[PDB]
């Protein structure tokens, strides 16, 4: 399964 | 033996014709077994592999969110990537995204990758340690000290350590029958006159899986690389692969020719000569 | 930069004419992602081409393998075009079972 976006506004490039 | 799991996105701008493309593909060792597209009429995580068609509802729906976030995310990247490099809004680019876990025959990690490329260069890779990052350029430099503020890294080391190996596990019990067999590659020599002096010896892998192989020519025992020609391993479109070696043989002396098989599937290396 | 499509057109199954069997055109080694081609038999398109998911390598270099059932005759010739950015024409690989 896909890793999911808990963090989640800073994963981004 | 040792396996993987890896996730591998793709998106793509296009402007004037609509917001970036994100696609993503699933696999486990060479094996496809999901696959995301935007661009489908009802964008949602479908099976491409029999052994991963038995999770339940809630798997597609969890993972169907997420990579709908993921795109959201990547358009984000996208802009900040053009401001990064300095590069217009009218021009198409790349961000590509690949990462996973190789687990030993035990299960355990060895190691985790999680990294990135823009317009087809790497940018950006997460450190074997899975506490920091490598980066390409001055642009990927900002990514990371944006990373290192968000302490991004620690999320990223705590899926790979956690919920991509228990995944890996699920998937190789699940998928065995295919996943754990590794198929031999059937082999032969063929024969090619060239003209009257020369003709080509062809050696030929087929049918196996994984698609790892090493294929090469000796000749009186010693290696040919130069002289060998070697096309990319290739996918035969039934889950397996094939590959072929040639070398030019002077005429009459095809028997100081010896082709040699390595392969996981192969017990001990396959030594072939023409008939 | 760019990256010009390795091509390779190849049957499924040691060809036996008039066994059915499936034709692949394997475009690898390209970027940017976008490509098209075409599956010929005796110089006209082929209908209904599959065609895998995009994916890539761990050189970034995207790769995709367009399919479609033949049955394989000595007459009949079989190729595969490809378009892409970095090419100026078309580029046609014909079917040698050979290879």
């Amino acid at each position: 399964a896909p890793r999911g976006p808990h963090g989640g506004a800073a994963s981004g490039l | 033996g040792s396996h993987s799991m890896r996730y591998f996105y793709t998106s793509v701008s296009r402007p004037g014709r609509g917001e970036p493309r994100f696609i993503s593909v699933g696999y486990v060792d060479d094996t496809q077994f999901v696959r995301f597209d935007s661009d489908a009429a009802s964008p949602r995580e479908e099976p491409r592999a029999p052994w991963i068609e038995q999770e339940g509802p809630e798997y597609w729906d969890r993972n169907t969110q997420i990579y709908k976030a993921q795109a959201q995310t990547d358009r984000e990247s996208l802009r900040n990537l053009r401001g990064y490099y300095n590069q217009s809004e009218a021009g198409s680019h790349t961000l590509q995204s690949m990462y996973g876990c190789d687990v030993g025959p035990d299960g355990r990690l060895l190691r985790g990758h999680d990294q990135y490329a823009y317009d087809g260069k790497d940018y950006i890779a997460l450190n074997e340690d899975l506490r920091s990052w490598t980066a390409a350029d001055t642009a990927a430099q900002i990514t990371q000290r944006k990373w290192e503020a968000a302490r991004e890294a620690e999320q990223r080391r705590a899926y790979l350590e956690g919920e991509c190996v228990e995944w890996l596990r699920r998937y190789l019990e699940n998928g065995k029958d295919k996943l754990e067999r590794a198929d031999p590659p059937k082999t032969h020599v063929t024969h090619h006159p060239i003209s009257d002096h020369e003709a080509t010896l062809r050696c030929w892998a087929l049918g196996f899986y994984p698609a790892e192989i090493t294929l090469t020519w000796q000749r009186d025992g010693e290696d040919q690389t130069q002289d060998t020609e070697l096309v990319e391993t290739r996918p035969a479109g039934d889950r397996t692969f094939q590959k072929w070696a040639a070398v030019v043989v002077p005429s009459g002396e095809e028997q100081r020719y010896t082709c040699h098989v390595q392969h996981e599937g192969l017990p001990k290396p396959l030594t072939l000569r023409w008939e | 930069i760019q990256r010009t499509p390795k091509i390779q057109v190849y049957s499924r199954h040691p060809a036996e004419n008039g066994k059915s069997n499936f034709l692949n055109c394997y475009v690898s080694g390209f970027h940017p992602s976008d490509i098209e081609v075409d599956l010929l038999k005796n110089g006209e398109r082929i209908e209904k081409v599959e065609h895998s998911d995009l994916s890539f390598s761990k050189d970034w270099s995207f790769y995709l393998l367009y399919y479609t059932e033949f049955t394989p005759t000595e007459k009949d010739e079989y190729a595969c075009r490809v378009n892409h950015v970095t090419l100026s024409q078309p580029k046609i690989v014909k079917w040698d079972r050979d290879m």
